[PDB]
C-alpha cells in the first residue's frame, strides 16, 4: 500500500514492529542492566575530541549518545523526564519498560490480544496505588532526626560513589538539608542549594560552607583581602 | 508635485517640538496652495512626465487633486512631451509662476475608455492655432 | 511525422540555429498544434473529462479552462505560443469558448495544410475564409432570438447552466444558478454616462473547505478575508446604521520625513519630541473616534499603541489588505476612500460625510478563518460568494469556474440577443456555407467547403467524449439542419429544426428551449475572428529560422 | 504518442535533403570537382 | 570601548567563527598556541579587543561557541585551532534542535541558555570595558535561530546598553533544501529587529553565485563560502582593532550607518574577489559583488560606508568618491575609512556596507514563502506541539508587513 | 529516530529474496496487477477482436 | 522535442485504475486504526521527532506520498479535524470504499464517470434524510448523559481507564469556554504540558499557568487578592523613531541626559502606582531600575510575556490590553483574582493564578496534564481535542445519532431497499453505496477477531425487525443494542463523514489523465 504511493519508503508491520520494540528494549536494557545497583560498573563517555565525563546516571548515558532507533528515543524521553523533575529512578524506568515488553511478548506469540493485556496492566497499576497507602509508613518531621536523614543520604551516594566518598560527602548534604526545614515548611532546592566547580587537592577534601561562596575577588592589590565584619550592599 | 527637496543638499533641523507640528502643517499647505492656484486657472486634466530622484505626484497630493475632480496621469516618456504639445497645442508648464490660462489646451471629452482590459485615454476634438496637427492610430489583435 | 533531420548546409552560413524550409515547417507547426489540441480535446463539454498537472513541488492543479491549462504548459515552440496567448486573450475579453477557439484553430490548420498540399495558394485560402466568415457573422444575425414571454429570471438561470456545465459543480447548477444571477444584479452600477456594466472581482471568493457545495450561503452583502487586530475587540456590533470608515492612512507610530535630521542643544527637549511623535498619531485617531466610527477600515496596518482606544471604545480594527477591495466597500456603504486626511482650509479635520452606512456587521468563523461579513448596505447593494468543497484544490477549481460563469452572465445582460448552443451554430454554418459559393464556382468552392467541414469538429468532439456512436448523431444533426434551411418559409415544424440538435446526456434529439441549453451571441462573435487570425499567423509561414542564445 | 519516435535504425546519423536548395548543392559540388581539373 | 565578546552559535555559526578566528589570529599575529610572533606594536596594541592576556602571554580569544549538536563543536575542537579557545568556553548539549525554531529554541533555551548566561558572566567579568557582543548565527536553521533569538534577548537583559552586532546568514531559497527554512527565518527576524543594534545580511544563495562566478570553483564547498564571509568580517573588525578614528569603535559604526532604529540590515560588499583604488571602486559597487540576493540598483542606498585597506591615502579615496558620486547620483552619501594594514595574502581590499531599500525584496520574498506556502497551515504541528501558539505566527507575519512598509515608506 | 533497526531477521534470507505474504496484502496486490493483462486477452476476444 | 511533458502519459482506463488502487492504499495503512481495539502507529519524521498515535489525521500529516490522486485523499483529514475534531479515520476509511465499490462499474460495465455522480447526490440527499430520522434528541443540561457522551470517543483511545476523570476534566473546560448561540473556540484552551506525575492528581484549575518566576527576590510569593494590570510597552527608555543626534556643548548636559533616563522611568512607574497594583505583567522586557520602584509600592514584575498568554489573562482577570501608560485608570485594572502561588519543579518555575469564580466575556482556563513522558503528554493532549470536540456538536445541534456503525448501517439498509424501486441506469451506482456503508461495521468485527460473514447476516436480519439502534460490541464482538450499551456519538460527525466521503469521490472520478513534470 505504501510502495505504489511513495517511490521510496520502509515499512514494518504485524511481526517486525513487535520484534523491533522488544529487541530494542532488550538491547537498551542490557546497556543499563550492569549499572543498576551499588556494585555496578562505571561508564565513561568520550565524544569527539576525548572530553572525558564519568557517571553511572542513565540520563547522562542517554542524553549524550545519539540513538537511531524509534523505540529507544521514547525510553530516552521517559527516563529523562522522570529524572528531570524527581531526580531519581532513571534506570528503574528503563528496566520496567525493558522487562515488561519481553514478559508480555511471550504471550503475544501465544495469541493474546495487546488490548486486553494492557487493560490488565492498567487495572493492576490501580492496585499498586492502593498498595502504596498501606505499604508506606508515617514519619513526623517535628522530631528533627538527623540520623534518619543520614541514612537516606547514604542510599543514593553508595550507589554512585564508594564508601570513601560517601562518608565524607554525606554530612555535607545533611548540613545543607538541615537548614531547609523551617516554620513555613516551604522547600527550595534550586535557589538555596548550588554546585560550583573548583580544581583543587582531591575529591575527598569537599567541605561545607554555611554562607554564599563567590568565584571572584578583589582586582586591585591594595584593596583588603580579609574582612572581619563586612556589611554587604 | 512633491515635498520640497532642492538641488543642494538640504538638511532639515528641528530644535523645538512646536516645530514638528509645524513642519507637517506647512507642507499640507505647500501642496494645497499650489493645487489652489490650479483651481484659479480651472485646469481640469494634468499630465506629468517620468519623475527622477523622487515620486512624481505625492500620495498626500492625490487627495487634493481627487476631491477637486482632476484626472492625474504620470509616467509619460520624455520624448512624447513634444508630441502632446504639438497635438493639443498646450505649451508645457515648468513652474507655477508661468502657469497661466493662455498656455493650456482644450478638449471636449478627455476620456479613459476601457476595452476588455485595455485602458485607453482618448481625447475627442482638437481646436487651436496650429499649422502642424497630429494623428494617432491604435492597433488590436490576437497577440503581440 | 517529420523524420531524417535536415542536413547542415555549407553554402548558407547563418549564425545560430540551422535554417529549414519546405513543407516540413507547416507539418511541424501542425504537429505542434496537435500536441496542444489533443490535450484540450478531452475536457470539452459536460461529458468531457480533465487532467492534472503537477508543479514539481508536490502542488498540482486540476484545470478545466483552456487558458489555465495552457498557461502552465510553457510551450517552447513558436507556433504554440500563439494559441497560448490567444487563450489568455480569450478568457480576459469574453471568458467563454476558450476550449473551442483552440479546437477551431487546430482544425483550421489541419485542413489548411491539406489544402496547401492540394496546390492552392494560402492567399486564396485566406480570402476564402474571410468571405465565408463575413457571411457567417451575417448568418449569426439572422438566427438571433430575443427573450420574450419568459417568467422572471428563467432566461438568466438556464443560460448559466450551459456555462456551469463541464465542471464539477454542474450537478449543483440548480442551486448555484440562482445565486450567480442574484449576485450580478446586486452589483449593478451605472458608469460612463449611462452604461450599465455589471462587474466582477466585485463579487468575492473565499476558500473555506468544509460542509459541502450544496449548502453554500449567499450573504447579501460584502465579505472580506481579514484577521482581527486585537482579540479583545467585539466580534458582533449590534444596532442598525453601523458607520464604516474607509481609510488608506497609516496609524503606525509617526516618523518625520527623511530629509529631517533633528539636532538640539537642550537635553530637556527629548521628552517633548517623543511626545509629539506619538501625539500626532493619537490626534489623528482622536477625531475619528469622536465621530463614532464603529468599524474602521484601513490598508496600512495599525500598531498596538493605537489599539488601546479601539478596545476601550469598542471599535473593530483591520490589518493589511488589498487596495482594490476597500474601493467597493466605500461604494456599497457610501463612504469615500481617503488617501490622506486633510481639508481645503488651514486646519486638519474629519467630516461626517466620509462615513458609510450598513445594517449589520459580524465576524463569522468559516471553520478556521476570520472573515468580516458586512450585510445590508445603504448606498449600493453588494454580494459575496462563499465557496465550499472537500479540499483546497477543488476550491481553486470552483474559483475559475465561477469566474467563467459570472463572465458569461455578465456579457448576457450587455446584449439581450442570444444564440442556441450544442453544436447547432456550427452545424448550421456548415450547411449554410456549403450552399454558398456554388455560384462563385472556379477556385474558392473547395476552400470554403473544407472551411465548412472544419466547424463540424465540435459536435464530433462532444460525441466521442461521451463514448457513444458519433456518426449516428452527425447524421441526425446535419440532415435535420439541412432540411430546415432548404424549407419554405412557411413551414413551422421544419423551421423549428433550425433551432435544435445534439444532446450529450440522454443521447437523443430534443429541444434546446425545453432543455435549457443556451449561449450568448457575443460568445460566438469575435471567437472565429480570433481563430481566423490565429490560422493566418501560422499558415503564412514558409521557412523557420532559429538563432541560438548567447 | 511518446517522446521516442523511431522508424529506422540510426536516425541521428541519417539526414535527408529536399527541395530546390538540396539540388543546388549537387551542381555546385560538381563545380568544385570540375574547377580542380579545369586547368 | 576596549573589548568586545564574540558569541558563535549553531553549526553555521561555529564554522564561520572558526574561519573568522583563523583569519584574525593570523592577521595581527598569534600561532594557534596563543604565542605572539608578530612585528610589532601595531599588531599588539589593540590585541586586547578580542584576546585575554593571561600570565605568560598565552593569549586566548574571548569567544563563546555553543550548539545543541555535540558534533559540530567537537569537530571544531579536535581540529586545528583547538588550543586557543579555553576548554571551559564550549557549551554543547544533546539532542539537536532538529531544524525547528520553536522546538529547538524553547527546549534548549530552557537548558543551554542557562549554561551560557553562566559562561558569559564570569569570563567577561574579566574585562574592564565591555562594548558589546558579536553574534554569528544562521537565520534559517534550528539551534542557531532559536537560540540566537533567546540569547539575544537574555543578554540584552543582563547588559542593557551594550551594543549588539550580528552576522546572521540568510537562507538560500534554491540551495536550502529544507522546506521549513522560511518559516523559521521569519520567526527569527521578529525578535532580531526588536533587540539588535546592527546586523549584516549574508545569503548562501548569493555566496554560491560569487563562488562560481569569480572564484570559479566548480562546486562550492561550505569552506569557500566561509572564507568569503570571513574576509568581510575581518574588514569590519579591523575597522575596529586597528588604531583608527574614522569609525573608530563599534558604537560609532552603528551611529554612522543606522538612520533610524528599525533598520539594522546591511549589505556587505567586498573586493578584490578572486590593484589601484580606482580599480577597486568599480568592484565594490558592481551589482554582482553584493552578497545579498536583491539587486541594489533597483533599490536605493541610504548610508554608504566603505572600508579600504592596504596602502591608500586620504585623497586617493576622496577623489574617488567625488568621481563616483557624480555618475550614480540617481542611486550626498559617503563614508570613508582608510586602514593601514593589508589583507593576509593581498595588498589592498575595500569592504562595502550600505543600507539599502533593496533589502525589502529579500523580505517580500521571505514573507511570500511564509504566508502563501503556509496559508495551508503546513508543517505547523511541529511548532504548536512545543507549546507556542499560532497567534505568535500571526504576530510574526504582521511585523514583516511592517518591515516592508518601512522600506517602502522611505520612498524606495 | 533516524535509521531503523533494519528488521533483525536480516541475518536470515538474502536481500534478493522478497516476501509478499498475506495479511500484508498479497491477494490485493495480485488480483489487481493482473488486470492489465486480463484486458489484453479481453480486447483480443471475439470475431471483432484486436490482434 | 516539444514541451516538458509526454514522458509516459497514463491515459484511458489504466489511469483511473491506479487512482482506485492508490485511494484504496491510503485506507489500508490505517485499516487497523479503527474501533475500540485499535492499534497504535509510530511514525518517524525526518527532522528527528516521533509521533505516537492512532488518529488517522495525525498519521497522515507526517506521511508523504508522491502521487497526486492520493494527496487529495490526504487533505480530507484536515476537512474533518478543522470542522468538528472527531472521526478523521472514519472519513478516510469510508471514501476508500466508495471509490472501490464504484470501480467495478467504471472498469467493466462502462458507466461514464458523470452518471455515477448524479447517482451519488440522490444517495447523499437520502443519506441525510435517514440520518436525520435515525437520530434521537438529547437534553443538553443533563450532566449524567453528557459524561457518557464525551467518553464515547475516549473509549477508542488509551485513556479509557481514566475516563472517569477525563469526562470531568473535559466537561468543566468546555463550560468555562462556553459563552451564553453557544459559540466556543479552542484557541484559548491552553495545551501547556508538564512531564511526569500521575494522571489522578491532574486536574483543571481556573486561570493561567506561566513558565516564569518573579524577577526580584523580595516580591510577594503569596498574595491574597492579586490585582493584575497588563502592559504592552517597554517599561524602559527606548531609542525612538527619528534620526536624533543630541549634540552636547556644556559639561552639565551628559549627566542630565543620563538623569532624565532615570526620571522618565520614574514618571511611568509613579503613574502605575496611582492605582497601586500587586502584579504588573509586561509584554516586552523589563529594566533593572523601573522594577526597583515598582517595588517601592508593592507590585510584582515578571519577564517578557508573549502576546498569547496576555489575551487569556485579559479574559481571566477581566483586564484590557493596555500600551499607553499615561491613560491608566482604575476601571481597567484586573480584579477578583483568587490566589497567587509558585511551585518548585526541576524543569522550570511555574506561577499559578487562581480565580475567585464569582454575564460578560467568556472565561479561559488551563488544563493540567501530568503524564509519564513527553510522548504521553502529546498523546493525551490530542485525546482532549478529540474529546472536547464532541462537546461542541451537542450544543450547536441537540440531535444525537447512534454509534457503533448503526448509523451507517441504517444508510446501507434504506439505500439497498430503495435501490429496487429506483429502476433505470442509476440503479447500479446507487446500490453500490450500500456496499461501502456496511464496511465500517465490518472493520470493527475484523479488529475484534470475529467472523463478519455471519455477524453482518445476523445484523441485517435483526436491523429490519428488531430496532434501528442495533450494533456490534467492539470488545465482545456480539450484537448489542446501543440503548442498553449506553454509548452514543453526535450526529454532526456522521454528516461530515458522508458528505466529505461522497464529495471526494465526485472530484477524483473526473480524473482522465495524469501528466507529471511540467514546471514549478
Ligand atoms: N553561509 C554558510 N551557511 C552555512 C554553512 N554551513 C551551514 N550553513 C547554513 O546552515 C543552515 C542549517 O544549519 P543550522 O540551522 O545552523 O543547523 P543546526 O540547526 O545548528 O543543526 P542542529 O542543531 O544539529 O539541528 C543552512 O541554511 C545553511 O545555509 C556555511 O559554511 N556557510
Ligand atoms: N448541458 C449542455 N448541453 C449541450 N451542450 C453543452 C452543455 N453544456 C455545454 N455544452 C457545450 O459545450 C461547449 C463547451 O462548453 P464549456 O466547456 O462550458 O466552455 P469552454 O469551451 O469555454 O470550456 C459549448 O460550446 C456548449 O455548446
Ligand atoms: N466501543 C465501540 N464499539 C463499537 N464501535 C465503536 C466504539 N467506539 C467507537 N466506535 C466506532 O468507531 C468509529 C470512530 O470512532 P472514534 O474512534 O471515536 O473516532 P476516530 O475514528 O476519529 O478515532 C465510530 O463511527 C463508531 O461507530
Ligand atoms: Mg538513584
Ligand atoms: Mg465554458
Ligand atoms: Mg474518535
Amino acid at each position: 500500500s505504501l510502495q505504489l504511493l511513495n517511490p521510496k519508503a520502509e515499512s514494518l508491520r504485524r511481526d517486525a514492529a513487535l520484534k523491533v520494540n522488544v529487541t530494542s528494549a532488550e538491547g537498551l536494557q542490557s546497556v543499563l542492566e550492569t549499572n543498576l545497583g551499588p556494585k555496578g560498573t562505571l561508564k565513561m563517555l568520550v565524544d569527539g575530541a576525548g572530553n572525558i565525563k564519568l557517571t553511572k546516571d542513565g540520563k547522562v548515558l542517554l542524553t549524550e549518545m545519539q540513538i537511531q532507533s524509534p523505540t529507544a528515543v521514547l525510553i530516552a524521553r521517559a527516563a529523562a523526564a522522570q529524572d528531570e523533575i524527581t531526580g531519581d529512578g532513571t534506570t528503574t524506568v528503563v528496566c520496567l519498560v525493558g522487562e515488561l515488553l519481553r514478559q508480555a511478548h511471550r504471550f503475544i506469540q501465544e495469541g493474546v490480544h495487546p488490548r486486553i493485556i494492557t487493560d490488565g496492566f492498567e487495572i493492576a497499576r490501580k492496585e499498586s496505588m492502593k498498595f502504596l497507602d498501606e505499604f508506606k509508613i508515617s514519619k513526623t518531621n517535628l522530631s528533627n532526626d538527623r540520623e534518619f536523614l543520614l541514612q537516606v543520604a547514604r542510599s543514593s551516594l553508595l550507589t554512585k560513589v564508594d564508601a570513601d566518598l560517601t562518608e565524607v560527602l554525606t554530612p555535607i548534604v545533611t548540613d545543607a538539608v538541615l537548614s531547609v526545614y523551617d516554620a513555613q515548611a516551604d522547600n527550595l532546592d534550586l535557589h538555596m542549594v548550588e554546585i560550583m566547580q573548583m580544581q583543587h587537592l582531591s575529591p575527598k577534601d569537599t567541605t561545607f560552607i554555611k554562607g554564599l561562596v563567590l568565584d571572584h575577588g578583589g582586582r586591585h592589590p591594595d584593596m583588603p583581602t580579609r574582612v572581619k565584619n563586612a556589611y554587604v550592599l | 508635485i512633491s515635498p520640497p527637496k532642492p538641488d543642494t543638499e538640504n538638511n532639515i533641523i528641528v530644535n523645538d517640538y512646536r516645530q514638528m507640528d509645524k513642519i507637517l502643517k506647512e507642507e499640507r499647505a505647500y501642496l494645497l496652495n499650489i493645487c489652489k492656484k490650479i483651481k484659479k486657472a480651472k485646469c481640469n486634466v494634468l499630465l506629468i512626465q517620468k519623475s527622477i530622484l523622487r515620486d512624481a505626484v505625492n500620495d498626500l497630493a492625490l487627495h487634493f487633486l481627487s476631491k477637486l475632480n482632476i484626472m492625474v496621469v504620470k509616467d509619460i516618456e520624455r520624448e512624447e512631451i513634444e508630441f502632446l504639445s504639438k497635438g493639443l497645442g498646450c505649451k508645457p508648464i515648468a513652474d507655477i509662476e508661468l502657469f497661466t490660462e493662455d498656455r493650456l489646451g482644450s478638449a471636449d471629452l478627455v476620456e479613459e475608455i476601457d476595452s476588455d482590459g485595455s485602458k485607453i485615454v482618448r481625447v475627442t476634438g482638437i481646436r487651436n492655432n496650429n499649422a502642424r496637427p497630429t494623428v494617432s492610430v491604435v492597433i488590436r489583435g490576437a497577440n503581440n | 511525422m517529420s523524420q531524417l533531420f535536415n542536413n547542415s548546409r555549407s553554402d548558407t552560413l547563418f549564425l545560430g540555429g540551422e535554417k529549414i524550409s519546405g513543407d516540413d515547417i507547416r507539418n511541424q507547426n501542425v504537429l505542434a498544434t496537435m500536441a496542444v489540441a489533443n490535450v484540450v480535446k478531452s475536457s470539452l463539454g459536460p461529458v468531457g473529462l480533465d487532467k492534472m498537472l503537477v508543479d514539481d513541488i508536490g502542488d498540482f492543479t486540476v484545470t478545466n479552462d483552456g487558458a489555465t491549462i495552457l498557461s502552465l504548459l510553457d510551450v517552447q515552440h513558436p507556433a504554440g505560443k500563439i494559441l497560448v496567448e490567444l487563450a489568455q486573450q480569450q478568457d480576459r475579453e469574453i471568458g467563454d469558448g476558450t476550449t473551442s477557439v483552440v479546437i477551431i484553430a487546430s482544425e483550421l490548420l489541419k485542413r489548411a495544410n491539406e489544402l496547401v498540399k492540394n496546390k492552392i495558394h494560402p492567399t486564396t485560402i485566406i480570402t476564402g475564409f474571410r468571405v465565408a466568415l463575413r457571411e457567417a457573422i451575417r448568418f449569426i444575425n439572422e438566427v438571433l432570438s430575443t427573450s420574450v414571454d419568459t417568467l422572471g429570471k428563467e432566461t438568466l438561470i438556464n443560460i448559466a447552466k450551459t456555462s456551469m456545465s463541464s465542471k464539477i459543480i454542474g450537478a449543483d447548477s440548480d442551486f448555484f444558478s440562482n445565486m450567480v444571477v442574484d449576485a450580478l444584479l446586486a452589483v449593478k452600477t451605472q458608469n460612463s454616462k449611462g452604461e450599465i456594466k455589471y462587474p466582477v472581482k466585485a463579487v468575492n471568493v473565499l476558500k473555506a473547505h468544509g460542509k459541502s457545495a450544496t449548502e453554500s450561503l449567499l450573504v447579501p452583502g460584502y465579505a472580506l478575508n481579514c484577521t482581527v487586530a486585537s482579540q479583545a475587540m467585539p466580534k458582533r456590533i449590534a444596532g442598525g446604521n453601523v458607520k464604516i470608515a474607509c481609510l488608506d492612512l497609516n496609524l503606525q507610530k509617526a516618523r518625520m520625513a527623511m530629509g529631517v535630521q533633528i539636532n538640539i542643544d537642550d537635553p530637556e527637549q527629548l521628552e517633548q519630541i517623543r511626545k509629539r511623535e506619538a501625539g500626532i498619531v493619537l490626534e489623528r485617531v482622536k477625531k475619528i473616534i469622536d465621530a463614532g466610527a464603529q468599524v474602521v477600515l484601513t490598508t496600512k496596518g495599525i500598531d498596538d499603541l493605537c489599539l488601546k482606544e479601539f478596545v476601550e471604545a469598542k471599535i473593530m480594527g483591520v490589518r493589511r489588505c488589498k487596495k482594490e477591495d476597500l474601493r467597493r466597500i466605500a461604494r456599497a456603504t457610501g463612504a469615500t476612500l481617503v488617501s490622506s486626511m486633510s481639508n481645503l482650509e488651514g486646519e486638519e479635520t474629519f467630516e461626517s460625510s466620509y462615513l458609510g452606512l450598513c445594517d449589520e456587521v459580524v465576524q463569522a468563523k468559516f471553520s478556521d478563518d476570520e472573515c468580516i461579513l458586512i450585510k445590508g448596505t445603504s448606498k449600493h447593494s453588494s454580494s459575496s460568494i462563499i465557496l465550499r468543497g472537500a479540499n483546497d484544490y477543488s476550491l481553486d477549481e470552483m474559483e475559475r469556474s465561477l469566474h467563467d460563469s459570472l463572465s458569461v452572465v455578465k456579457r448576457t445582460l450587455e446584449s439581450g440577443n442570444v444564440v442556441p448552443g450544442g453544436g447547432c451554430v456550427e452545424a448550421a454554418l456548415n450547411i449554410y456555407l456549403d450552399n454558398f459559393a456554388t455560384t462563385v464556382g472556379s477556385r474558392e468552392q473547395l476552400a470554403i467547403a473544407e472551411f465548412a467541414a472544419a466547424l463540424l469538429i465540435i459536435p464530433k468532439t462532444l460525441a466521442v467524449n461521451a463514448a457513444k456512436d458519433s456518426s449516428e448523431l452527425v447524421a441526425k444533426l446535419r440532415s435535420y439542419h439541412a432540411a430546415s434551411q432548404m424549407a419554405k418559409p412557411e413551414d413551422v415544424k421544419r423551421r423549428s429544426y433550425r433551432n435544435y440538435g445534439l444532446d450529450l446526456i440522454r443521447g437523443k434529439i430534443v429541444d434546446e428551449i425545453h432543455a435549457g441549453v443556451l449561449e450568448p451571441t457575443i460568445s460566438k462573435v469575435k471567437s472565429l475572428k480570433s481563430a481566423l487570425e490565429a490560422c493566418v499567423a501560422i499558415l503564412r509561414i514558409d521557412t523557420m529560422i532559429t538563432v541560438d542564445p548567447e | 504518442m511518446g517522446r521516442p519516435f523511431i522508424i529506422v535504425k540510426d536516425q541521428g546519423n541519417k539526414k535527408r535533403q529536399h527541395g530546390l536548395e538540396a539540388k543546388k548543392s549537387h551542381i555546385l559540388a560538381a563545380r568544385s570537382v570540375a574547377s580542380i581539373i579545369k586547368t | 570601548m576596549r573589548e568586545i565578546i564574540h558569541i558563535s552559535t549553531g553549526q553555521c555559526g561555529n564554522q564561520i567563527g572558526a574561519a573568522f578566528w583563523e583569519t584574525i589570529c593570523g592577521e595581527h599575529g598569534l600561532d594557534f598556541n596563543g604565542t605572539y610572533h608578530g612585528h610589532d606594536d601595531i599588531q599588539k596594541e589593540r590585541l586586547n579587543v578580542y584576546f585575554n592576556e593571561a600570565s605568560s602571554g598565552k593569549w586566548v580569544p574571548r569567544s563563546i561557541n555553543v550548539d545543541l549538536e555535540p558534533g559540530t563543536i567537537d569537530a571544531v575542537r579536535n581540529s586545528a585551532i583547538g588550543n586557543l579557545f579555553r576548554p571551559d568556553n564550549y557549551i554543547f548539549g544533546q539532542s539537536s534542535a532538529g531544524n525547528v525554531w520553536a522546538k529547538g529554541h524553547y527546549t534548549e533555551g530552557a537548558e543551554l541558555v542557562d549554561s551560557v548566561m553562566d559562561v558569559i558572566r564570569r569570563e567577561a567579568e574579566g574585562c574592564d570595558s565591555l562594548q558589546g557582543f558579536q553574534i554569528t548565527h544562521s537565520l534559517g536553521g534550528g539551534t542557531g535561530s532559536g537560540m540566537g533569538t533567546l540569547l539575544i534577548s537574555k543578554i540584552r537583559e543582563e547588559f542593557p546598553d551594550r551594543m549588539m552586532a550580528t552576522f546572521s546568514v540568510l537562507p538560500s531559497p534554491k540551495t536550502s533544501d529544507t522546506v521549513v527554512e522560511p518559516y523559521n527565518a521569519t520567526l527569527s527576524v521578529h525578535q532580531l529587529v526588536e533587540h539588535s543594534d546592527e546586523t549584516f545580511c549574508i545569503d548562501n544563495e548569493a555566496l554560491y553565485d560569487i563562488c562560481q562566478r569569480t572564484l570559479k570553483l566548480n562546486q562550492p564547498s561550505y569552506g569557500d563560502l566561509n572564507n568569503l564571509v570571513s574576509s568581510v568580517m575581518s574588514g569590519v573588525t579591523t575597522s575596529l582593532r586597528y588604531p583608527g578614528q574614522l569609525n573608530s569603535d563599534l558604537r560609532k559604526l552603528a551611529v554612522n550607518l543606522v538612520p533610524f532604529p528599525r533598520l539594522h540590515f546591511f549589505m556587505v560588499g567586498y573586493a578584490p574577489l578572486t590593484l589601484t583604488v580606482p580599480e577597486l571602486t568599480q568592484q565594490m559597487f558592481d551589482a554582482k559583488n553584493m552578497m545579498a540576493a536583491a539587486d541594489p540598483r533597483n533599490g536605493r542606498y541610504l548610508t554608504v560606508a566603505a572600508f579600504f585597506r592596504g596602502k591608500v591615502s586620504v585623497k586617493e579615496v576622496e577623489d574617488e568618491m567625488h568621481k563616483v558620486q557624480s555618475k550614480n547620483s540617481d542611486y550626498n552619501n559617503v563614508q570613508t575609512a582608510v586602514c593601514s594594514v593589508a589583507p593576509q595574502g593581498l595588498d589592498m581590499a575595500a569592504t562595502f556596507i550600505a543600507n539599502s531599500t533593496s533589502i525589502q525584496e529579500l523580505f517580500k520574498r521571505v514573507g511570500d514563502q511564509f504566508s502563501a506556502m503556509f496559508k495551508r497551515k503546513a508543517f505547523l504541528h511541529w511548532y504548536t506541539s512545543e507549546g507556542m501558539d499560532e497567534l505568535e505566527f500571526s504576530e510574526a507575519e504582521s511585523n514583516m508587513n511592517d518591515l516592508v512598509s518601512e522600506y517602502q515608506q522611505y520612498q524606495e | 529516530s533516524l535509521r531503523l533497526p533494519q528488521n533483525p531477521n536480516a541475518g536470515l534470507f538474502k536481500q534478493g529474496y522478497n516476501s509478499y505474504s498475506n495479511a500484508d496484502g498479497q491477494i490485493i496486490k495480485s488480483i489487481a496487477a493482473i488486470r492489465e493483462l486480463h484486458q489484453m486477452c479481453l480486447t483480443s476476444m471475439g470475431p471483432c477482436g484486436r490482434n | 522535442v516539444f514541451m516538458n511533458a509526454s514522458q509516459e502519459r497514463t491515459t484511458g482506463r489504466q489511469a483511473q485504475i491506479s487512482n482506485i488502487t492508490a485511494a484504496k492504499a491510503v485506507a489500508d495503512v490505517i485499516r487497523t486504526c479503527l474501533g475500540p481495539k485499535a492499534m497504535l502507529k509510530m511514525l518517524l519524521d525526518p527532522m528527528g521527532g516521533l509521533v505516537l498515535t492512532n488518529d488517522g489525521h495525525a498519521i497522515l500529516r507526517e506521511i508523504d506520498v508522491a502521487h497526486p490522486a492520493a494527496k487529495s485523499m490526504l487533505e480530507l483529514s484536515r476537512t474533518q479535524d478543522e470542522e468538528v475534531g472527531d472521526g478523521t479515520t472514519t472519513v478516510i476509511i469510508l471514501a476508500g470504499e466508495i471509490l472501490a465499490q464504484c470501480a467495478p462499474y467504471l472498469i467493466e460495465k462502462n458507466i461514464h464517470p458523470v452518471i455515477i455522480i448524479q447517482a451519488l447526490k440522490k444517495a447523499l440527499t437520502d443519506a441525510l434524510e435517514v440520518i436525520k430520522q435515525v437520530s434521537k434528541p438529547v437534553d443538553v443540561e443533563n450532566d449524567a448523559a453528557m459524561k457518557k457522551l464525551i467518553q464515547a470517543s475516549i473509549g477508542t483511545k488509551y485513556v479509557i481507564h481514566w475516563s472517569e476523570k477525563m469526562c470531568e476534566l473535559a466537561l468543566d473546560a468546555v463550560k468555562t469556554v462556553r459563552k451564553d448561540f453557544e459559540i466556543d473556540i479552542k484557541r484559548y484552551v491552553r495545551v501547556e504540558k508538564i512531564p511526569g506525575g500521575d494522571v489522578l492528581d491532574s486536574r483543571v484549575l481556573k486561570g493561567v499557568l506561566l513558565n516564569k518566576d518573579v524577577v526580584h527576590p523580595k516580591m510577594s510569593r503569596h498574595i491574597e487578592n492579586p490585582r493584575v494590570v497588563l502592559l504592552d510597552c517597554p517599561l524602559e527608555y527606548k531609542k525612538g523613531e527619528s534620526q536624533t543626534n543630541i549634540e552636547i556643548e556644556k559639561e552639565e548636559d551628559w549627566n542630565r541626559i543620563l538623569q532624565i533616563e532615570e526620571e522618565q522611568v520614574q514618571l511611568m512607574c509613579e503613574q502605575i502606582l496611582a492605582v497601586r497594583p500587586t502584579l504588573v505583567i509586561t509584554e516586552k522586557g523589563v529594566s533593572d531600575l523601573a522594577q526597583h520602584y515598582l517595588l517601592k509600592g508593592g507590585c510584582s514584575v515578571l519577564r517578557r510575556v508573549k502576546k498569547s498568554d496576555n489575551n487569556r489573562i485579559a479574559r481571566v482577570t477581566g483586564a484590557t490590553i493596555v500600551n499607553r501608560v499615561e491613560d491608566l485608570k482604575e476601571s481597567d485594572v484586573g480584579t477578583n483574582c483568587g490566589l497567587f502561588k509558585v511551585e518548585m519543579i526541576g524543569d522550570e518555575y511555574f506561577s499559578f493564578l487562581d480565580n475567585c469564580k464569582e454575564s460578560g466575556l467568556q472565561k479561559a482556563c488551563t488544563i493540567m496534564l501530568r503524564g509519564g513522558s513527553k510522548d504521553i503528554l502529546n498523546e493525551i493532549d490530542r485525546n482532549l481535542q478529540d474529546a472536547m470536540a464532541v462537546a461542541r456538536n451537542v450544543m450547536l445541534s441537540p440531535s444525537l445519532s447512534p454509534g457503533g456503525g448503526a448509523t451507517e448501517m441504517a444508510v446501507s439498509v434504506k439505500l439497498a431497499e430503495k435501490a429496487k424501486q429506483l429502476e433505470g441506469i442509476q440503479q447500479w451506482p446507487y446500490q453500490a453505496v450500500a456496499d461501502a456503508m456496511e464496511c465500517i461495521p465490518r472493520t470493527l468485527i475484523q479488529n475484534a477477531g470475529g467472523d463478519p460473514i455471519r455477524l453482518l447476516s445476523q445484523l441485517r436480519a435483526k436491523h429490519a425487525q428488531g430496532n434501528f439502534t442495533t450494533g456490534i460490541d467492539g470488545d465482545k464482538g456480539k450484537i448489542v443494542d446501543m440503548v442498553s450499551y449506553g454509548i452514543w456519538e453526535p450526529e454532526v460527525i456522521k454528516q461530515q463523514s458522508v458528505k466529505t466521503a461522497i464529495e471526494s469521490a465526485c472530484l477524483l472520478l473526473r480524473v482522465d489523465d495524469i501528466v507529471s513534470g511540467v514546471r514549478k
